[PDB]
C-alpha cells in the first residue's frame, strides 16, 4: 500500500509509461522524522527508468500515479520496500519509508 | 544513541501591535479577524523547503529564537504549544502535523488569500483559504496571555498584510461577529511591524537592544464610605461651582440660554444658573459631585475645616461685557487666582483623574460596550474605553483641567489638603584575555540601567551582573560601581554618550572613562578597582536593563572608536579586535529555561543513588540540606529524569508467558513524614516544557483541543495537546505516613492512568502515536526529607528501565544505571548569536495593497540534534 498525499498541483495529463524516463528531486525521510536520503544536497536529480526494477516497488508505484510538475508525498508501508535485512547503516529494518517526490521533466 | 547533523535554514517572526486580550472585566470585544495575501514565494530555493506558516501566537511563551530550539531546527509559528500555524493543509501546534481534508489542498501558492479567524468567547480558531473553509479548529486552549498575528517565513518570501478596511482591502467579506483586526490597535501607538523578542537590531554606526515590557493580562482592565456633615454643605456649593464654569466655557465658545437643547444650533439648558437647571441635571451634579468627595478621603488626603472667614470675604471673578452671553446672564464663578497649586497637589489631581476615568470605564463595561479606533455609536464601540496609562494624553489632560477646576475653589474654600529579567551580552570565552592592555567603547542610545565592564569566563547567568566576584563592572543610571556590594562613583549617564573602559593587566588597574573624561572616584582616584588578580582571565561584559538600546563596538576598525585618541591611546591601551578579520562572535543569555543536571556542588539539594535490597528496590532520594536557619532558599523545584520513553509507532487497536509478551510499565516515587502532599505533582512531561513559574498549578497547563471533521459540520476525530500530563498529590490523600503516588503506561494503546497506594483513581490521558515523555516530579521542600524515584516492579508489569533501554527490554529486574539521574530546569542558559541575521524589508506599499514585507538572502546553518531530548 502506497498512500500519495500530493503537496502541490501539476499538470495532471502528462503521466509516466513503460521504457520512458522520468527525473525525480526526491528527498526521503524516515516515519520518525530522521532524514536518511536527499537528492538536493548533491544538487543532482535523480534518474530512473520505470518498469526495469532499478528503484524499489514503492517507488515506482509512487511515481507512476503522478504528473509532471506535481509534488506529492509518500508512505511506503515495510512490507514493500526492505522489509526483513534492509539495507545496512541506513534503514533500521522493519521501518516505515516516507517519500517527498517531485517529477521535474519528461513525464 | 549519536549526534546528528543536517543543514536547517533561518527563519524570523513579525507581529503588528494588535493584542487581543479576555480577562473578567474585559473591554476589548474578544472576535477579531484578518487577512494573508501571498503573491511571491519561491518552491524550493536550498535543500529544505521554505518554511511558511501564518496564525496567532501568544505574548509570554511564543518566543521564536534564530538559533537553536525544539525539533530539529527552525522553530517558528506552530512549534510549540503558544502559537497555531497553518501551511495550507497542515495544522500545527505542538511541534506535530495534523493533515486537513480542504477542497483543492496545496501550500501556500502565490496569489492566494490565507484569513484566520478568531473568537475569545469561547475557544475556537478557524482558518480559510481562499474563501474556502478548512475543516479544522483549535478549541480549549488557554487565555493567559494575549495574542497578536504572527507569519514566519524563510529566506525567499514576499507576502502581503491585510489587517483593516484603512490600511488594506479585505478581499473577502469577514462572518458576521468578526471586526477587523485594525480597530485594536491603541491611542499612544502607531501600527508598525515588529520582531518579537529581539537582541541585534542594525543601526546606521548593530545595535543591541534589551527585553521589551509587552502588555500583561490584567493591564486592560480598569480598576476601582461615610461622609461627615462638615463637607456635606459643601457639595451644594462646589456643584454651583462646576455648573458656573461650565457656563462660562459654553458662553464662551458660543453656547447660549435656551429651553430646547441642541448641540449643533449651540443651545445649553443649564446656562442660566444652578437653580435655573432642571432636577436630573441637579441631582446629576450633587452624584457626581457626591462621587468625587468619596475618592477624595478613599486614597487617604486628610481634609480639614477652617478660615471661613476668608472663603467667605472672597468675591467672584470679574466678566467683562463681553464675557455676558446673548441672553443677558451670566455665571460668577469663584476666583481662584490667589491660591496656587502644588506638585503635592499635581499627583493627587492626576490620580483623582484616573480614578474617574477607571470607575467610568468599568460601568461601561458592565453595561456591555467595547474598545476600537473607531466610534460607533450603536455597535456599543468607543475608543476611549482604554485604563488611565493607556489612555492618549489628550483625553488625560481635558479631564485633568476638569478637575483641575473643583480642586483650587474647595482649596479656595479654607480647605486643606494633606499629602521580564535581564540580559546579559558577553564575547566567546576564546578570547579571553591574560596579558596586555585592552580597550573597548559602549554608547548609550538610551539612558537606563546599563552595566558595561570585564568579566571573567566562569560567569554564570543566573546571578546579577555585578553581584558576585566575577565581574568588574559600573552601573551608569545611579553612577556606582558593582563587585561584592554597590559604592558611589563618577557621573549619572546621559542619553548619547560613549562609555570607554580600559583594563592593564601589568598593574591590575582598571580605569573607566565617560565621554573621554577619566572618571574620578569621592576620595580623588582615578582608577576604579585595584589589586585584582588575573586566574582565569578577563573579557568584555554588557548588560542592558528593560527597553534598553545601545551597541558594543569592540573596537575591530581603529577610525570607528570616536573617543580612542582623545583618551586611550597614548597611555598605549590597544582596543581588543585589532586585527581581526572576522567580526567577534557575542554570547548572550536567554530568558527560555532549559533542563540541565544538578551540580554536585550544590549548597541546597543532593541527591543520593540509593542501591537495591531484597525489600526496597534501586531507588534515588532528593534531601534539602539546608532545612532550617542560615540561608535557606524554598521555592518550588522542578525535577525530571534524564531518559525518555518513546511509544510504539502503530498502536494496537507471576507468569513468563505474561512478562514477556506485555507493554505496560510502572514507576512510583513515596512522599516522605513533614513534606505535605499539597505541593506535589507527580507524572510525565514532554519536552517542550520551558515554563518555570514559582505559583505552578494544573490549571497553568497549556492544553490544545483539536477538532477536525467533515464538510458537513459533524467531527471525526478529537486529539488534545499538552506537555505536562502530572496529577495533584493533594486530591489523593502532619501526616505520619507516606504516600506513594504510581503511574501507569501502556506503550501499546497510549493510556496512562494513575494509581496512588495500591488504588486506582479516575483520571486517564491518551497521547500521540509518535511521543517521547520524561517522569517528572514537581515538588515544593517543605521537610529536609522531599521526594524518593523508585523505580520499582509490581506483580506483572516490569519496570521503567526496560522501555528506556533496548539491552534491558526482556530482563525484568529493576536496575539504575549512572546515565539515570535527575535533572532541574534552570531559569536562565547561554546561547550563541549568529552572526548574519536574515534581511527583512518591512514598507507600507499603499492604502488597499497592504503592509508588504519579503526577505530574499539564503542562510543555512549546521547544528546538532540531540535525539534523547529533541533538543537542537
Amino acid at each position: 500500500g502506497v498512500e500519495i498525499e500530493t503537496i502541490s498541483p501539476g499538470d495532471g495529463r502528462t503521466f509516466p509509461k513503460k521504457g520512458q524516463t522520468c527525473v525525480v528531486h526526491y528527498t526521503g525521510m524516515l516515519q520518525n522524522g530522521k532524514k536518511f536520503d536527499s537528492s538536493r544536497d548533491r544538487n543532482k536529480p535523480f534518474k530512473f527508468r520505470i518498469g526495469k526494477q532499478e528503484v524499489i516497488k514503492g517507488f515506482e508505484e509512487g511515481a507512476a500515479q503522478m504528473s509532471l510538475g506535481q509534488r506529492a508525498k509518500l508512505t511506503c508501508t515495510p512490507d514493500v520496500a526492505y522489509g526483513a535485512t534492509g539495507h545496512p547503516g541506513v534503514i533500521p529494518p522493519n521501518a516505515t519509508l516516507i517519500f517527498d517526490v517531485e517529477l521535474l521533466n519528461l513525464e | 544513541l549519536l549526534l546528528q547533523t543536517n543543514l536547517i535554514n533561518y527563519v524570523t517572526s513579525i507581529r503588528p501591535n494588535i493584542f487581543v486580550g479576555r480577562a473578567e472585566g474585559s473591554t476589548q470585544y474578544g472576535k477579531w479577524y484578518f487577512e494573508v495575501m501571498v503573491d511571491e514565494v519561491v518552491p524550493f530555493l536550498t535543500a529544505q523547503a521554505t518554511h511558511l506558516r501564518v496564525g496567532w501566537a501568544l505574548t509570554e511563551g511564543y518566543s521564536p529564537y534564530p538559533g537553536g530550539g525544539e525539533g530539529w531546527g527552525g522553530n517558528g509559528v506552530g512549534d510549540d504549544l503558544y502559537s497555531y500555524g497553518f501551511d495550507g493543509l497542515h495544522l500545527w501546534t505542538g511541534h506535530v502535523a495534523r493533515p486537513v481534508t480542504s477542497p483543492g489542498q496545496h501550500l501556500l501558492a502565490p496569489e492566494d488569500v490565507v484569513s484566520c479567524c478568531l473568537d475569545l468567547s469561547v475557544p475556537s480558531i478557524s482558518f480559510r483559504i481562499n474563501g474556502c473553509p478548512v475543516q479544522g479548529v483549535f478549541e480549549a486552549f488557554n487565555l493567559d496571555g494575549l495574542f497578536f498575528p504572527v507569519v514566519s517565513f524563510s529566506a525567499g518570501v514576499k507576502v502581503r498584510f491585510l489587517l483593516g478596511g484603512r490600511h488594506g482591502e479585505f478581499k473577502f467579506l469577514p462572518p458576521p461577529g468578526y471586526a477587523p483586526c485594525h480597530e485594536a490597535v491603541l491611542p499612544r501607538e502607531r501600527l508598525r511591524l515588529e520582531p518579537i523578542k529581539e537582541y541585534r537590531r542594525e543601526g546606521p554606526r548593530p545595535h543591541l537592544v534589551g527585553p521589551s515590557r509587552c502588555l500583561s493580562h490584567t493591564d486592560f482592565v480598569p480598576c476601582p464610605i461615610v461622609l461627615p456633615p462638615h463637607l456635606e454643605r459643601i457639595r451644594e456649593k462646589l456643584a454651583e461651582n462646576i455648573h458656573e464654569l461650565w457656563a462660562l466655557t459654553r458662553i464662551e465658545q458660543g453656547w447660549t440660554y435656551g429651553p430646547v437643547r441642541d448641540d449643533n444650533k449651540r443651545l445649553h439648558p443649564c446656562l442660566v444658573n444652578f437653580h435655573s437647571l432642571p432636577e436630573p441635571e441637579r441631582n446629576y451634579n450633587l452624584q457626581m459631585s457626591g462621587e468625587t468627595l468619596k475618592t477624595l478621603l478613599a486614597l487617604g488626603c486628610h481634609v480639614g475645616m477652617a478660615d471661613e472667614k476668608a472663603e467667605d470675604n472672597l468675591k467672584k471673578t470679574k466678566l467683562p461685557k463681553t464675557y455676558m452671553m446673548s441672553n443677558g446672564y451670566k455665571p460668577a464663578p469663584l476666583d481662584l487666582s490667589h491660591v496656587r497649586l502644588t506638585p503635592a497637589q499635581t499627583t493627587l489631581v492626576d490620580r483623582l483623574a484616573e480614578n474617574g476615568h477607571n470607575v467610568w470605564a468599568r460601568d461601561r463595561v458592565a453595561q456591555g460596550w467595547s474598545y476600537s479606533a473607531v466610534q460607533d455609536i450603536p455597535a456599543r464601540r468607543n475608543p476611549r474605553l482604554v485604563p488611565y496609562r493607556l489612555l492618549d494624553e489628550a483625553t488625560k489632560r481635558s479631564n485633568r483641567d476638569s478637575l483641575c477646576q473643583a480642586v483650587r475653589t474647595l482649596l479656595g474654600y479654607g480647605y486643606n489638603i494633606e499629602p521580564d529579567r535581564v540580559r546579559i551580552f558577553r564575547a566567546e570565552k576564546s578570547y579571553t584575555v591574560q596579558s596586555g592592555r585592552w580597550y573597548f567603547e559602549f554608547e548609550a542610545v538610551t539612558t537606563g540601567e546599563m552595566r558595561v565592564g570585564w568579566a571573567r569566563p566562569e560567569l554564570r547567568p543566573d546571578v546579577e551582573l555585578g553581584a558576585d566576584e566575577l565581574a568588574y563592572v559600573f552601573n551608569g543610571h545611579r553612577g556606582q560601581r558593582w563587585h561584592l556590594g554597590s559604592e558611589p562613583f563618577g557621573r549619572p549617564w546621559q542619553s548619547g554618550d560613549v562609555v570607554g573602559c580600559m583594563i592593564d593587566l601589568t598593574e591590575n588597574t582598571i580605569i573607566f572613562t565617560l565621554n573621554g573624561e577619566v572618571l574620578m572616584s569621592d576620595s580623588g582616584s582615578e582608577t576604579a578597582f585595584r589589586e585584582i588578580e588575573i586566574g582565569d582571565g578577563f573579557l568584555p561584559v554588557c548588560s542592558l536593563g528593560p527597553g534598553q538600546v545601545g551597541h558594543l563596538n569592540l573596537g575591530q576598525d581603529v577610525s570607528s572608536l570616536r573617543f580612542f585618541a582623545i583618551c586611550g591611546l597614548q597611555e598605549g591601551f590597544e582596543p581588543f579586535a585589532i586585527n581581526m578579520q572576522r567580526p567577534v562572535t557575542t554570547w548572550f543569555s536567554k530568558s527560555l529555561p532549559q533542563f540541565e543536571p544538578v551540580p554536585p556542588e550544590h549548597p541546597h539539594y543532593e541527591v543520593a543513588r540509593m542501591d537495591g535490597t531484597v525489600d526496597t528496590p534501586p531507588c534515588l532520594r532528593l534531601a534539602h540540606r539546608t532545612w532550617g536557619s542560615q540561608n535557606s532558599l524554598v521555592e518550588m523545584l522542578f525535577l525530571r529524569l534524564s531518559l525518555p520513553v518513546q511509544f510504539h509507532q502503530h498502536f494496537r487497536c507471576d507468569d513468563p508467558e505474561i512478562i514477556l509478551n506485555t507493554t505496560t510499565y510502572y514507576y512510583s516515587v513515596r512522599v516522605f513524614a513533614g513534606q505535605e502532599p499539597s505541593c506535589v505533582w507527580v507524572g510525565w512531561v514532554t519536552p517542550d516544557y520551558h515554563q518555570h513559574d514559582m505559583n505552578f498549578d494544573l490549571s497553568k497547563v497549556r492544553a490544545v483541543t483539536v477538532t477536525m471533521g467533515d464538510e458537513q459540520g459533524n467531527v471525526h476525530s478529537s486529539l488534545k495537546c499538552s506537555n505536562c500530563y502530572m496529577v495533584w498529590g493533594g486530591d489523593f490523600v502532619i501526616s505520619h505516613t507516606d504516600l506513594v503516588i504510581g503511574c501507569l503506561v501502556d506503550l501499546a494503546t497510549g493510556l496512562m492512568t494513575f494509581t496512588a497506594n495500591g488504588k486506582e483513581s479516575n483520571t486517564f490521558f491518551q497521547v500521540e502515536p509518535n511521543t517521547k515523555l520524561f517522569p517528572a516530579v514537581f515538588v515544593l521542600p517543605t521537610h529536609q526529607n522531599v521526594i524518593q524515584f523508585e523505580l520499582g516492579k509490581q506483580k506483572n508489569i516490569m519496570p521503567l528501565s526496560a522501555a528506556m533501554f533496548l539491552s534491558e527490554r526482556k530482563n525484568p529486574a529493576p536496575q539504575c544505571p549512572p546515565r539515570l539521574e535527575v535533572q532541574m530546569l534552570m531559569p536562565v542558559s547561554w546561547s550563541r548569536m549568529p552572526n548574519h541575521f536574515l534581511q527583512v524589508e518591512t514598507r507600507r506599499a499603499g492604502e488597499r495593497l497592504g503592509w508588504a514585507v519579503q526577505c530574499q538572502d539564503p542562510l543555512t546553518m549546521m547544528a546538532l540534534h540531540i535525539p534523547e531530548e529533541n533538543r537542537c
